[PDB]
């Protein structure tokens, strides 16, 4: 099945600054990506779906643009609770899906 | 709102047996996929099983033939039976909700299950 | 809808050498043979109906082992052909439509009326404005179409001398059933003719069934000026038609040489 | 190759009877997906007879042409459309990227995956009713977990191999005791004559050799026997050809 890599896996952005984060797939799926934010200890929860549209109660901060193999995720301003792991599953075969290996963003 | 309760994980040895319970509030698990995701500690998350209202049930490459995936819709828990365990199933287990096309997504709290001896 | 009148309120006569079609499609000339099938024996009463067509009878016809129907007119108002056992939506039930245009034939469960009644006046249109189309009205859950070229022969004929006889044979055998048809043009204006002719087979079609009762349909309807003697003029007594019974028996043949049949005998007359 | 093709949600039946099928168009036109045919198989199509032949039409991605076999579930073959073990035809789609996936997507094409149960063989449940996915009722309105059955395929020419619009067009071949009423026979070699030779017309077969029309056959007739019981007179059934024997 399809899986993805990440870039950068070293991400660490100061709080108050926009932050980017890439997901490059290894096939073609039909436009399926979902961005999950999972903190220490949590469960994690979904913000973007499709790579075009925020989640329930997500801020506006959060953006997503691209389409086919290449993904871009945009936060616009970082303020004390967006420093968590961010996914990029791949539900192109939903629910038959793959999530991500880990992007822990630094202080 | 949808609250999910793993319980049932522990301790159990390479080729024995387990049996993990997941209470389900907010809807019926005879009307919902629930899907059965591991975490590991260093890597990310994964699918493994999901389940169908009609009772199709679909497992993973490297879980099928060794898990049973069942529903109890008038207690509205998700049951996982478990047989022929290995070293690589030590994970945290969680129930999840994804539902990620449509865009609501609830994931439950897990249980850190270890499979070692 | 449906029209049921309360008002409701057989002249036999002999068929002499009438019901005679070809058995098979083999070609011999000027030989004889013999075959054991069955046939409209000679000599025959049958039941000639009211000589007239004001009259719109509900009769209960029944179908046994093919039905030999014979009705010199014009005009053609007598055109519908019902076929089944109760004809109620428990039994299947078969339905032929022989207009002008075309032909409709259809295997289903209708809700045909006890007396049921096809479309049409002008009145400044030229044209019959159809007004009803009281057959079935309901029970259109079948799954069954066949059409195929218009069968009989042209209506609206006014001669001032009787002219066509069309003659028709209804073979439901082995759930394969098979029409027989002939025009002919007689004029001497006197019931049945005496004289001889062989009928021809066109129609075969498979779907198996078991059929008790036939009923045929007349064409016009309510008188026009619709809020004026929408209809109450009629009385059971409908039209005038030949329709007779056939049995299984020995009826030895014989051709010319360009393969008519000509002339045939009765093997269980004197 | 039909111009805005039926859907995998509505598929039309098209129910051919009374015709006479080819078998040979259908395999000549665009390169096939799969040409799958389980039980009966493709070559021996144009030789085997059948009662009724229906024809349904599918719009899914090309991981879903997969799922459309007996024993099998999925998003489309739990909820989509449903096959009975006594299929007897063939499963062939297609690879429609040109026709179908508008670059502004192809949101009118979408499919099923909200259903209370599995979907009953050869049945077909289009519905526009509420799916009650929670425990709440819905009453018309979305709810908490209230959503329409159908979901977006949304085709458009930047998919993969598996998710591009594929065309299934699936053929159900059915026989019972009712004579068959499509086949494909058409075969008839060219005839000689003053020679002896075997022949072989209408499925009676016999020898000898041939002379040309010399009788007064009627309009309707095929069978010339005479009063030996022999053939002696046949006519050719593709051309009005009466023969001797």
């Amino acid at each position: 099945e399809i899986v993805m890599t990440q870039s950068p896996a070293t991400l660490a952005v100061s709080p108050g600054e926009r932050a980017t984060l890439s997901c490059r797939a290894s096939e073609s799926f039909n436009s399926n990506l979902a961005w999950y934010q999972q903190k220490p200890g949590q469960a994690p929860r979904l913000l973007i779906y499709g790579a075009s549209t925020r989640a329930s109660d997500v801020p506006a901060r959060f953006s997503g643009s691209g389409s086919g193999t290449e993904f871009t995720l945009t936060i616009s301003s970082v303020q004390s609770e967006d420093f968590a792991v961010y996914y990029c599953q791949q539900y192109g075969d939903w629910p038959l899906w793959t999530f991500g290996q880990g992007t822990k963003v630094e202080i | 709102e949808v609250q999910l309760v793993e319980s049932g994980g522990g301790l159990v040895q390479p080729g024995g047996s387990l049996r993990l319970s997941c209470a389900v509030s907010g809807f019926t698990v005879s009307r919902n996929y629930m899907t059965w995701a591991r975490q590991a500690p260093g890597k990310g998350p994964e699918w493994v099983s999901v389940i169908y209202p009609g009772g199709s049930t679909f497992y993973a490459d490297s879980v099928k033939g060794r898990f049973t995936i069942s529903r109890d819709s008038s207690k509205n828990i998700l049951y996982l039976q478990m047989n022929s365990l290995r070293v690589d199933d030590t994970a945290v287990y969680y129930c999840a909700r994804d539902l990620t096309i449509r865009g609501e997504a609830s994931w439950g709290q897990g249980t850190l299950v270890t499979v070692s001896s | 809808q449906c029209v049921n009148l309360i008002t409701r309120t057989q002249s036999y006569t002999n068929s002499f050498t009438r019901g005679v079609y070809y058995p098979d499609k083999v070609f011999r000339s000027s030989v004889l043979h013999s075959t054991q099938d069955l046939f409209l024996p000679f000599f025959s009463n049958v039941t000639w109906f009211h000589a007239i067509h004001k009259r719109f009878d509900n009769p209960a016809l029944p179908f046994n082992d093919g039905v030999y129907f014979a009705s010199t007119e014009k005009s053609n108002i007598i055109r519908g052909w019902i076929f089944g056992t109760t004809l109620d939506s428990k039994t299947q039930s078969l339905l032929i439509v022989n207009n002008a245009t075309n032909v409709v034939i259809k295997v289903c469960e209708f809700q045909f009326c006890n007396d049921p009644f096809l479309d049409v006046y002008q009145k400044n249109n030229k044209s019959w404005m159809e007004s009803e189309f009281r057959v079935y009205s309901s029970a259109n859950n079948c799954t069954f179409e066949y059409v195929s070229q218009p069968f009989l022969m042209d209506l609206e004929g006014k001669e001032g001398n009787f002219k066509n006889l069309r003659e028709f044979v209804f073979k439901n055998i082995d759930g394969y059933f098979k029409i027989y048809s002939k025009h002919t043009p007689i004029n001497l204006e006197r019931d049945l003719p005496q004289g001889f002719s062989a009928l021809e087979p066109l129609v075969d079609l498979p779907i198996g069934i078991n059929i008790t009762r036939f009923q045929t349909l007349l064409a016009l309807h309510r008188s026009y000026l619709t809020p004026v003697d929408s209809s109450s003029g009629w009385t059971a007594g409908a039209a005038a038609y030949y329709v007779g019974y056939l049995q299984p028996r020995t009826f030895l043949l014989k051709y010319n040489e360009n393969g008519t049949i000509t002339d045939a005998v009765d093997c269980a007359l004197d | 190759n039909a111009t805005t093709f039926a859907s995998v949600y509505a598929w039309n039946r098209k129910r051919i009877s009374n015709c006479v099928a080819d078998y040979s168009v259908i395999y000549n036109f665009a390169p096939f997906f799969a040409f799958k045919c389980y039980g009966v198989s493709p070559t021996k199509l144009n030789d085997l007879c059948f009662t009724n032949v229906y024809a349904d039409s599918f719009v899914i991605r090309g991981n879903e042409v997969s799922q459309i076999a007996p024993g099998q579930t999925g998003n489309i073959a739990d909820y989509n459309y449903k096959l009975p073990d006594d299929f007897t035809g063939c499963v062939i789609a297609w690879n429609s990227n040109k026709l179908d996936s508008k670059p502004s997507g192809n949101y009118n094409y979408l499919y099923r995956l909200f259903r209370k149960s599995k979907l009953k063989p050869f049945e077909r449940d289009i519905s526009t009713e509420i799916y009650q996915a929670g425990n709440k009722p819905c009453n018309g309105v979305a709810g908490p977990n209230c959503y329409s059955p159908l979901q977006s395929y949304g085709f458009r020419p930047t998919y993969g191999v598996g998710h591009q619009p594929y065309r299934v067009v699936v053929l159900s071949f059915e026989l019972l005791h009712a004579p068959a009423t499509v086949c494909g026979p058409k075969k008839s070699t060219n005839l000689v004559k003053n020679k002896c030779v075997n022949f072989n017309f209408n499925g009676l077969t016999g020898t000898g050799v041939l002379t040309e029309s010399n009788k007064k056959f009627l309009p309707f007739q095929q069978f010339g026997r005479d009063i030996a019981d022999t053939t002696d007179a046949v006519r050719d059934p593709q051309t009005l050809e009466i023969l001797d024997i």
